[PDB]
DNA sequence: ACACACTCTCCAATTCTCTAA
DNA sequence: TTAGAGAATTGGAGAGTGTGTTTTTTTTTTTTTTT
């Protein structure tokens, strides 16, 4: 089963990335900023793309925009799969990260959003959607390796299993693959093979001229992710934007 | 004939009770209840035969809103719902849903009837709901029985505190692992009904679905604890607690201290022995489930209000008021009314904000009936706490760390009037918490694993008794008070009273104490004309509300000459502004937008009147008692 | 596995209960508490041994012997309290007064179930759950007196007094808020539509969950069962602590303590 | 954007859906239903939506039961295509692509597709006995596309003739596209029966489009000697027990077969032939998968049900209770949308069936227990039931 | 020993196929 | 064209086996001995 939305998602989204087509700051020419960014990260090998709120609102009668912003969870890989085509088509030396290169993992980033809530306005309704916070910084943990796909080897017999998928919990194969064994035990992760992201916790409460009468701050825990660790400092004030999830327990 | 649907357990028909609420909610009028109530005679001919819910509805779809408000009492004047009132005591899950749905389909039934222009799609995608109060008499926290489970409960009580939001799931969402087929999924009774099989026709395989979090449904909970107010506890005890369970609108609504009135299902639960298996303890917890919270305008009101606010004795009147029963202590009575109607809070964009509120302390000797008056104040004010020296420490006034933070009385009493009493009794480190309290109006913390600043716009109300315990003639005032000046120069005004003998005074105090016990529940009152204590505060409530004066030109003359006639000769910078912050509370009681002449003169009369001064000797500082 | 002989039948003192709670008089005085009881004016009823000494007394002195049933509930009073109740169900009157039946939910659910047995034919429930009423014993007044009426310190209750009826003095130190305590749980079936009930004695209890009915098995209906309060029986239950008068307590020796239950009125 | 948009429209549909047997209030909030049936026996259910709707509480009660009866089961041996997948998912192509493979196959028709076909069917007549499945296949799915894209780029424009693939229609291919369909449908090979069933079904769509500008006349009396009436005829009876794609390739070829003949003016004889009881088993069967179905094909069953009922006068066929669950189904505010075109076949084909279902009802009274069963096949009783 | 998770086994319910009237 | 006799495939009833469980601050109110 396939979803329609998703893929005319994508597809949008790459003629976005394609044909913004913005003037130049200077002269009434045609520019296209997003390219020259690709041109750039090709030229720095980096990792990360930042994007407009605000050119993504006044594209296509803001319906794309309107998409992204109250459905990110459902539509995030849509848009991965959307910048790598395009990517391909004019940097191809991005995808890959001697022997066989693995490929990158982009990082889609977004900014000047229209408004800024407080951690006291943090409600179910919105789970899963677009958002952005701000608040002062109390603690950080230190970075560490999170798994974030994994391949795995039989023991009872020479067979291996690859790309198996985590979220929130360590998760394992189901099978041996080869009909010839059946052990579901004594799996072992190929650290080799397999692969990592940067993982940092960190934790922020209430700006102080912000509370309420008679009342006391809350707090609330923030994930950092790939090239943003340790960009925050204890006791400074900082401004975040992501989605706001749900953890279970496990 | 046909089947019918039947509570369970009853032999009620749904179909009676939506048909009756049906024929109330489109054909009730305010006269009925006016039929209920002790009078025809009050009853507005024009306004009350209007068809009161159909205008409800009206305003609720053309304002956008959800929430329908219904005293129950309604239900009893019109006759074909005189059974229902009882019904929905005895099952209110069915019956509120009942509700629920009438009102859904009335305001369906108003656009299509009328031939709106307004989105039925809009209106279909919407959920109303009822929220009945004004059940019936209140019930004791200790007094509910096990024969009340499931009925519908009234309580009042305090509010201790209140948790974070909690996520509660509404809707699962699975998802095939081998063909990406996908299911919503209804919770109902707290379980997840997980299919067997993967339910599309070419993949009807076994285990195959999954769950997928963060595209769930959710819904916001949040837990609330209810404290029994004192005047319901047995002798010789301490008061009990009760947690009430809310939902949805009502999440955020209540905060530490407030004083709430409550309608909900009393419920009960089983609770698991282990988290391992099914086994239950015969013990049940009991909760209460929460539908509507209350508190514990109209032109007339307004009419009211100005009409009154033109009144020659309107000073007086107002002062002589928040104490009927209390003799004379003019002064005191109007330093009290200005601080509760209070300053202006000013705020610059550089160089900081400046407090609005007055501080007052009462000084003098035994039997003057001080604390009588802090009653009085205690039970005026909107927020507000009453507290003793000896029963208070550093960290119970102001905030706990308990790893959590916790309140103390001065952030309990924010926007309030914090009353102490027996103030002389606390010794100096408790007493040198209250210097940064009162100056900034701020408190500032720096202890293990918190640091922070909390807003306190709080006013004090003090009470105390002089160094040896009754006013001795022979040491000057200052001595006398023996407060220290850091702490004595942080109070806008400082009264002395006095018990002198005097047969003129004493006859007519006795005359007043002893006519009260000339009756059982006594009917006599001190003054012919004061002012009801609903409309007193309505009165206050207002003026806070919409006035803000500002200085005027004549005001800066008058301030600064008074100023330098009591500095040159000690006055200090605070007397300055503590003037025009009295100032600014005289202009608002009567209601004007400008400070002018006559209020600056009203201060500084106030202040001088305060403290004795007239009669204090200028140089050595002795009061002549003769004098007073 | 063994078994032994002892002096006491309970038939005897049955015949005994249900003779004393017909005939005694200070109308005979505890009919009138269940007609009362009837009229669902009264909750409680309380058992008099000072009456059951009496009563045995005026049988010996017209010529006949009779069991000694005050020491019998004294030794071993645990028993006694379901045969009295059993007695009051046999012997139970009708009610004097209307009552407005429709109120109570077992009424209704019971008089279907019981229809629905009747169309089916074209114990059912344990008693506990329609008794409305509480029982309790008041002990031996000491002026006509045995142990029940003589107290005793928490000191000198030893391990021979578990099961018996005693007295105990001494201050208590601290007391319980009320909550419910379940008897009897009822469930629904869904498939089928029949309902089933459930008896709790110990602290704790594992729910049911697969409808065994005979009727529901032979059609292989393997519903679900769920559970419903609006027809469960509560209790109310509270428990508190008693503790020994300090001017009792030997030199040297730190005070002792006993758990009380309460339920009912 | 503007597609994205209006797809989105639809999502919000669905969500209002949902919506619609949403409850107001939370999960544990709710109370207990009790509904009575005629004879006073009782049932329970639960939820707050049951409070109110009798039909939600219907579903529900039923819903519980656990048991499903267990199902049966055509294709293997060959890499993925239309035989054997779901065909409504493109694959998608950049906009120097689609106009450049649009420009190579269009000058592959231009250029040469009579000579390859000429060539590799005066191949095959010679060497047929010989064949292999892959050559079957492939042989009858070029031939499909091919036609079926010039008949479509003709209905568009002006600049494209038919001419370009007139090959197809001259004897000797005619013959042999008959002759893999004959041997493969003979010893059961269902593959090979499914491609030619597809190939046969674009001669008869080609040969309609000629017929409507002399030899062609000759091939259509040849197309329908009585022998492939037997065979045309026999195909849909045993669709019943396959794939989907099997049946709805059925469908279209039945439609297509009886508008040729229609268009003829035997006509009498031929449609007598096809209505029966297992052809109404199969069309049902097929039905009952609208969600899944297209736009068009739904059209092309009601026009069949419209051809039985209505102009064949043979009403007894459709008085069988699984087909008025179907309209129940399809008609509700669950199944198909208020506004799409569907709706207005379906509701003014029900009016008229449910108007004959009580005529006759009131007539004669046994038809009660007829619904349930199939109609009977005694000669005494059996006229009088089916009139 | 008392609820659970998981494995193993046998038996009969069901559909498919062949034969003759 | 119906139907009935024989063979093959599948479901889950239910019986069996193994398993797990009890159980150095830091902040704040109060009594006590020590300078
Ligand atoms: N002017 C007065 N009007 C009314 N009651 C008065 C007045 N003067 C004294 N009383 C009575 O005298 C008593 C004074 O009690 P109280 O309120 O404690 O005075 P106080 O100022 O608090 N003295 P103290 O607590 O020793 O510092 C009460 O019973 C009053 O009713
Ligand atoms: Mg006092
Ligand atoms: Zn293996
Ligand atoms: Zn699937
Ligand atoms: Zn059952």
């Amino acid at each position: 089963v396939d979803d329609v939305t998703g893929e005319k998602v994508r597809e949008a989204f790459e003629q976005f990335l394609e044909d913004f087509s913005v003037q130049s700051t200077d002269t009434g020419e045609v520019e296209k900023v997003y390219r020259a960014q690709i041109e750039f990260m090709k030229i720095y090998d980096l990792n990360t793309i930042y994007i407009d709120y605000q050119h993504l609102s006044m594209r296509e009668n803001g319906a794309l925009a309107m998409a992204i912003s109250e459905q990110y969870y459902r539509f995030l890989p849509f848009l991965q799969k959307g910048l790598r085509r395009v990517v391909r088509k004019y940097a191809p030396e991005l995808l890959n990260t001697s022997p066989e290169q693995t490929e990158r993992v982009f990082q889609i980033s977004f900014f000047n959003l229209p408004t800024v809530h407080r951690i006291r306005d943090i409600r179910s309704e919105k789970i899963g959607s677009l958002l952005s916070i701000s608040g002062t910084v109390t603690r950080t943990s230190e970075v560490r390796p999170e798994l974030y796909k994994a391949s795995f080897t039989c023991d009872m017999c020479r067979a291996i299993v690859d790309n198996v998928e985590q979220s929130f919990k360590y998760t394992e194969p189901t099978f041996c693959p080869n009909p010839s064994c059946e052990n579901r035990a004594f799996w072992t992760l190929n650290v080799t093979r397999s692969r990592f992201l940067d993982w940092q916790k960190v934790r922020i409460q209430e700006n102080a001229n912000e509370i309420p009468t008679g009342s006391m701050p809350r707090t609330l825990d923030v994930i950092l992710r790939g090239d943003s660790v340790e960009r925050a400092k204890p006791g400074d004030r900082c401004k975040f934007t992501g989605v706001e999830i749900v953890v279970p327990d496990v | 004939s046909e089947p019918l649907r039947i509570i369970w357990g009853t032999n009620v028909s749904i179909q009676e009770c939506t048909t009756n609420f049906r024929n109330f909610l489109m054909s009730f009028k305010y006269k009925f209840r006016k039929i209920l109530d002790e009078r025809e005679e009050f009853i507005n001919n024009t306004t009350d035969e209007e068809l009161y819910y159909i205008k409800q509805l009206n305003e609720m779809r053309e304002l956008g809103t959800s929430n329908l408000n219904l005293d129950a009492r309604n239900l009893l004047a019109y006759k074909q719902t005189e059974d229902l009132y009882h019904q929905l005591l005895n099952y209110p899950q069915e019956v509120i849903s009942i509700m629920d749905q009438t009102i859904k389909d009335c305001m369906v039934s108003l656009i299509v009837d009328n031939n709106l222009d307004y989105d039925l799609d809009e209106i279909e995608t919407k959920f109303y709901k009822v929220r009945p109060y004004n059940v019936g008499s209140c019930k004791g926290m200790r007094e509910l029985n096990p024969n009340d489970i499931d009925k519908l409960i009234n309580l009042k009580g305090l509010v201790l505190r209140s948790t974070p939001v909690i996520p509660d799931m509404k809707v699962a969402f699975f998802k095939c692992n081998v063909c990406d087929h996908t299911m919503a999924v209804e919770i109902d009774r707290g379980v997840i009904q997980e299919p067997a099989r993967c339910e599309r026709i070419d993949c009807n395989e076994p285990n195959s679905m999954s769950l997928i979090h963060n595209r769930c449904s959710f819904a916001d909970k949040q837990v609330i604890k209810l404290q029994e107010t004192p005047d319901f506890v047995p002798d010789g005890q301490t008061p009990h607690s009760i947690s009430l369970c809310v939902y949805d609108e009502l999440v955020d609504s209540c905060r530490a201290g407030d004083r709430i009135e409550v309608t909900g299902t009393f419920r009960s639960i089983p609770i698991r022995a282990n988290s391992r298996q099914r086994v239950l303890k015969s013990l049940y917890k009991t909760y209460v489930d929460v539908v509507h919270v209350k508190k514990v305008i109209t032109d007339q009101d307004l009419a009211k209000i100005r009409e009154v606010a033109a009144r020659e004795d309107l000073y007086s009147l107002l002062a002589r008021s928040i104490a009927p029963s209390i003799y004379e202590l003019e002064d005191v009575k109007k330093g009290i009314l200005l601080q509760l109607f209070g300053g202006t809070n000013k705020t610059f964009t550089k160089g900081g904000r400046y407090r609005g509120d007055i501080n007052i302390l009462l000084c003098g000797d035994p039997s003057t009936s001080k604390s009588q008056i802090l009653q009085y104040v205690h039970k005026i004010t909107p927020r507000g706490v009453y507290t003793s020296g000896k029963g208070s420490s550093a960290v119970g006034l102001t905030a706990y760390i308990t790893l959590v933070l916790e309140s103390g009385a001065l952030v309990l009493s924010d926007g309030g009037v914090c009353c102490i009493d027996e103030f002389d009794k606390m010794s100096d480190s408790t007493r040198s918490v209250l210097h940064e309290v009162m100056e900034q109006q701020t408190i500032s913390i720096a202890k293990a694993g918190i640091i922070t600043t909390l807003n306190a716009r709080s006013s004090i109300l003090a009470s105390a008794n002089p160094i040896g315990s009754r006013y001795n003639p022979n040491l000057p005032v200052t001595e006398n008070i023996d407060l220290p000046p850091p702490l004595l120069s942080r109070f806008d005004l400082v009264y002395l009273v006095l018990d002198k003998v005097d047969e003129k005074n004493d006859r007519e105090l006795a005359k007043h104490l002893t006519n009260l016990y000339l009756e059982d529940k006594p009917e006599h009152i001190s003054q012919d004309d004061v002012l009801p204590v609903e409309f007193l505060t309505m009165y206050i409530s207002y003026a806070k509300e919409h006035i803000h004066p500002i200085i005027t030109e004549a005001a800066k003359t008058e301030l600064v000459r008074a100023y330098v006639g009591m500095r040159k000769m000690t006055a200090t910078t605070r007397q300055l502004e503590s003037m025009i912050r009295l100032a600014e509370a005289h202009a608002k009681m009567k209601l004007k937008n400008v400070v002018e002449l006559e209020d600056v003169q009203e201060a500084v009369r106030l202040i001088r009147s305060a403290i004795k001064d007239y009669a204090t000797d200028p140089k050595t500082g002795k009061i002549d008692m003769n004098l007073v | 596995l063994p078994s032994i002989q002892l002096p006491v039948d309970y038939n005897n003192l049955f015949n005994e209960i249900t003779d004393f709670l017909v005939t005694f008089k200070q109308g005979p005085k505890y009919m009138a508490m269940l007609q009362k009881v009837a009229n669902r004016e009264l909750n409680s009823v309380i058992i008099d041994l000072d009456d059951i000494l009496q009563y045995q007394n005026e049988k010996f002195l017209q010529g006949t012997q009779a069991d000694d049933l005050v020491s019998a509930i004294q030794q071993n009073a645990n028993h006694f309290t379901e045969l009295f109740c059993r007695a009051i169900d046999n012997n139970m009157p009708l009610p004097t007064k209307e009552i407005d039946y429709k109120d109570d939910v077992l009424d209704v659910i019971l008089n279907q179930r019981r229809l629905r047995n009747e169309r089916m034919l074209s114990e059912l429930f344990p008693p506990n759950l329609t008794r409305r009423y509480f029982l309790y014993f008041k002990p031996l007044s000491q002026n006509c007196a045995a142990i029940s009426s003589k107290p005793l310190s928490v000191r000198q209750i030893k391990g021979d007094f578990l099961g018996q009826l005693i007295t105990v003095r001494g201050i208590i130190t601290r007391v319980s808020d009320v909550k419910p305590a379940v008897e009897v749980i009822a469930y629904t079936c869904d498939q089928c539509g029949y309902e089933v009930f459930q008896e709790v004695n110990s602290r704790t209890f594992t729910p049911l969950s697969e409808c065994t009915s005979e009727e529901c098995s032979q059609n292989q209906t393997k519903g679900q069962l769920f559970m419903s309060t609006r027809a469960s029986k509560f209790s109310a239950f509270q428990e508190c602590k008693i503790q020994e008068l300090s001017q009792q307590v030997p030199v040297g020796h730190i005070p002792r303590s006993l758990n009380i239950h309460v339920n009912g009125t | 954007g503007f597609e994205l948009s209006k797809l989105l429209q639809k999502e919000h549909q669905m969500r209002k859906n949902v919506i619609k047997h949403t409850s107001a209030r939370h999960s544990r909030f709710g109370g207990l239903l009790s509904i009575q049936t005629p004879d006073k026996t009782r049932l329970t259910v639960s939820g707050s939506q049951a409070l109110v709707d009798e039909k939600i509480a219907l579903q529900k009660l039923d819903d519980s039961k656990k048991w499903n009866k267990r199902i049966i089961k055509a294709a293997e041996g060959l890499p993925n295509s239309l035989l054997n997948s779901q065909t409504g998912k493109a694959i998608f192509f950049t906009e120097s692509n689609g106009k450049h493979f649009k420009e190579f196959i269009n000058n592959f028709i231009d250029s040469g597709f009579n000579i390859l076909l000429h060539s590799v069917t005066n191949y095959f007549t010679t060497e047929q006995d010989r064949m292999v499945t892959l050559e079957q296949v492939e042989y009858l799915l070029f031939f499909a596309w091919f036609v079926k894209y010039q008949l479509l780029r003709s209905k568009i424009d002006n600049s494209a003739d038919i001419k370009q693939v007139s090959e197809a229609l001259k004897e000797v291919t005619f013959i042999l596209v008959s002759s893999l369909l004959r041997s493969a449908y003979d010893l059961k090979n269902w593959t090979v029966t499914h491609a030619g069933m597809i190939a046969f079904n674009e001669l008869l769509n080609l040969v309609s489009r000629t017929k409507a500008a002399t030899d062609i006349e000759f091939i259509v009396s040849r197309l329908f000697s009585d022998e492939r009436i037997q065979l045309l005829s026999n195909l849909p009876k045993i669709g019943s027990k396959y794939s989907l794609q099997f049946m709805k390739s059925c469908i279209e070829l039945t439609h297509s077969v009886l508008k040729v003949l229609e268009q003829y003016s035997n006509f009498q004889k031929v449609q007598a032939n096809y209505m029966t009881e297992p052809v109404i088993e199969t069309y049902i069967n097929f039905l009952e998968r609208f969600r899944e179905l297209e736009d068009d094909s739904i059209k092309k069953v009601f026009s069949f049900f419209h051809r039985v009922f209505v102009q064949a006068k043979e009403q007894a066929l459709l008085f069988r209770f699984d087909l008025i669950i179907l309209l129940r189904e399809m008609l509700s505010p669950d199944g198909l949308d208020r506004m799409s075109r569907s709706r207005k076949y379906v509701s003014q084909f029900s009016d008229y069936f449910l108007a004959r279902l009580k005529k006759r009802l009131k007539k004669s009274p046994a038809w009660f227990v007829g619904l349930l069963f199939p109609p009977l096949h005694n000669s005494e009783v059996g006229f009088y039931q089916r009139y």
